[PDB]
RNA sequence: ACGACCAGGGCUACACACGUGCUACAAUGGCGCAUACAAAGAGAAGCGACCUCGCGAGAGCAAGCGGACCUCAUAAAGUGCGUCGUAGUCCGGAUUGGAGUCUGCAACUCGACUCCAUGAAGUCGGAAUCGCUAGUAAUCGUGGAUCAGAAUGCCACGGUG
RNA sequence: UCCUCCUAAAGAGUAACGGAGGAGCACGAAGGUUGGCUAAUCCUGGUCGGACAUCAGGAGGUUAGUGCAAUGGCAUAAGCC
């Protein structure tokens, strides 16, 4: 909550200036993290869902509500019900704290790192990301693991425009570019 | 042994190791050691921290992983642009330096293509 | 949250190369060092060099003169 | 490539013509069989066009072609493919 | 003009098929340091010490030599020690990028070499097929002709065997 | 033989070698109850990931769903946990 107590000292006080909103209440915040992996690989053996999602319940600390497939379609050959892929909602606290481990130490973690895109915001407000490699964050040993895996990352927060969400981040010093 | 981004292994002497990292050969792996004081025979395991981020500020001297890889392509890509001799072979799959292509290609063509 | 079912969540002590001592709440269980963090990596400056274009017409007035 | 200590090489006859060409601010295709000159940085926006064995294929000079010779810009060969 | 002159191009192209070769796929080896033993040749528009400079190919100054004198020119395989420890690897070197040297009016097509980076295929080869009976095969370096420059070819030479 | 629609003329019923489709089961939960939930499609953004898996937002408002044919129902859901 280093980063909410950072949020509603400084982070208010710049959204307010540089919007003139009428109410405190009218800012942006964030509202929830979401963690994907999308596993379309696990149809082959429960093994490697199994793992990744073991892995992502190493990355921020829930265990994963395993998603399935809302329909069939067959060029996945994929049944309505097979379970594909796993997720987890960050709210509160344990969105903060992960949402600090994230800006701070995985993103320049990454190979190659060069920026973000100011062109993902869902066109209300809403950012999300990918990262190729689980390897960024610190949680996974690099010997203990064998499969390279990925995931994104979803920021979900109340903006109501595409800018709004955009100077949210800004506020929070998020490396776009 | 995270170095310039990507991992290197431990059980490795100190020269052969540091090769694995995309910018440095066995030449250049002398020339981090010498520099670092640190000496050659000796493996990733068993190094001061400090000693490899002593390791880690020569390796940052030079072009390594991220932007070897940007210059190789832009320069390939100069030579793409301009339409140069060069560039098209580059851009033919053909080989650039003055091979011959009537026999023995196949580094640049890849295997071979039989007539259908 | 529920009980049983999630991973061990601890606060640990995260260091850097630029001595950037940082403590998070995480899943590791022992100390961890770093190598870079958002306040050393070098995002701000190191990548703004990192593009290099060249000049094509200084390349050449540099190796002679007429 | 050719020696630092020899510098680069121009045919005298091409030199000339992009003395001339440059004050008098002709934009005339220059026809050149100076395959082999290195094209020099005065030389950057002008039509000359190089002879390639058996036509002038016309060449516009472009900020990055300086450090390359004439005939890099007209291939001798023409080659579409054998089906 | 089917004769003659010049510039530029081509003889080096490239879905492919074959011949002849070179280097490999490594541990009877790679690598690093130290160290021992050859023969046969070439040299004046040439061979070019020594010294200096360069990581380097080389550059500068420059002796000596028409040569049992001097130079090309330190043979390599070997041995001694260390190292890797079976991996596409410290094997393999293709390819490609950058930077160069030298030759030559001139290295784009289209030269050789060096440096830094890159690190393909390849883990011993289907049917088939070749050479060889002793200093032979196998392997290891050396030199010459042609030649401004430009060989894994060719012609010679000794080592181990 | 049995079911559904039309012919069938706004109650029921109504024929033809009239026009069209199905059934000869399934389920120990796919039954009972309590509690809770709400679709299809499209748009935009996002690692592998692509027309199409999963994720986040928005439009949409049942164009979905019903073990199976058709018809009538179905949000208090009879739909879904
Ligand atoms: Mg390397
Ligand atoms: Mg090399
Ligand atoms: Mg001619
Ligand atoms: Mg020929
Ligand atoms: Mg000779
Ligand atoms: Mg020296
Ligand atoms: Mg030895
Ligand atoms: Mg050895
Ligand atoms: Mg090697
Ligand atoms: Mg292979
Ligand atoms: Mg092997
Ligand atoms: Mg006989
Ligand atoms: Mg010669
Ligand atoms: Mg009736
Ligand atoms: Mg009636
Ligand atoms: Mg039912
Ligand atoms: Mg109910
Ligand atoms: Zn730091």
């Amino acid at each position: 909550a280093k980063l909410h107590d950072y949020y509603k000292d400084e982070v208010v006080k710049k959204l307010m200036t540089e919007f003139n909103y009428n109410s405190v209440m009218q800012v942006p915040r964030v509202e929830k993290i979401t963690l994907n992996m999308g596993v379309g690989e696990a149809i082959a053996d429960k093994k490697l869902l199994d793992n990744a999602a073991a892995d992502l319940a190493a990355i921020s600390g829930q265990k994963p509500l395993i998603t399935k497939a809302r329909k069939s379609v067959a060029g996945f050959k994929i049944r309505q019900g097979y379970p594909i892929g796993c997720k987890v909602t960050l709210r509160g606290e344990r969105m903060w704290e992960f949402f600090e481990r994230l800006i701070t130490i995985a993103v320049p973690r990454i190979r190659d790192f060069r920026g973000l895109s100011a062109k993902s915001f869902d066109g209300r407000g809403n950012y999300s990301m990918g990262v190729r490699e689980q390897i960024i964050f610190p949680e996974i040993d690099y010997d203990k693991v064998d499969r390279v895996r990925g995931l994104d990352i979803t920021i979900t927060t109340t903006a109501k425009s595409d800018e709004e969400g955009r100077a949210l981040l800004a506020a929070f010093d998020f490396p776009f570019r | 042994a995270r170095i310039a981004g990507i991992n290197i292994p431990d059980h490795k002497h100190a020269v052969i190791a540091l090769t694995s990292i995309y910018g440095v050969g066995k030449t250049r792996s002398k020339a981090i050691l010498a520099a670092a004081g640190i000496a050659e025979d000796v493996k990733i395991s068993e190094l001061s921290e400090g000693q490899i981020d002593t390791l880690r500020d020569e390796v940052a001297k030079f072009v390594v992983e991220g932007d070897l890889r940007r210059e190789i392509s832009m320069s390939i890509k100069r030579l793409m642009d301009l339409g140069c001799y060069r560039g098209l072979r580059h851009r033919r799959g053909l080989p650039v330096r003055g091979q011959r292509t009537k026999t023995n290609a196949r580094t640049r063509k890849g295997p071979r293509k039989p007539i259908k | 949250m529920k009980k049983d079912i999630h991973p061990k969540y601890e606060e640990i002590t995260a260091s850097c190369s630029c001595g950037n001592v940082m403590k998070i709440r995480s899943t590791v269980g022992h100390d961890l060092n770093l190598d870079v963090c958002s306040k050393c990596h070098p995002f701000f400056t190191g990548k703004q060099r990192d593009v290099a274009t060249g000049g094509r017409v200084d390349r050449f007035n540099k190796r002679f003169n007429i | 490539p050719r020696s630092l200590k020899k510098g680069p090489f121009i045919d005298l006859h091409l030199l000339k013509k992009v003395e001339k060409a440059v004050e008098s601010g002709d934009k005339k295709p220059l026809r050149t069989w100076s395959r082999r000159s290195t094209i020099f940085p005065n030389m950057i926006g002008l039509t000359i066009a190089v002879h390639n064995g058996r036509q002038h294929v016309p060449v516009f000079v472009t900020d990055e072609m300086v450090g390359h010779k004439l005939g890099e810009f007209a291939p001798t060969r023409t080659y579409r493919g054998h089906a």
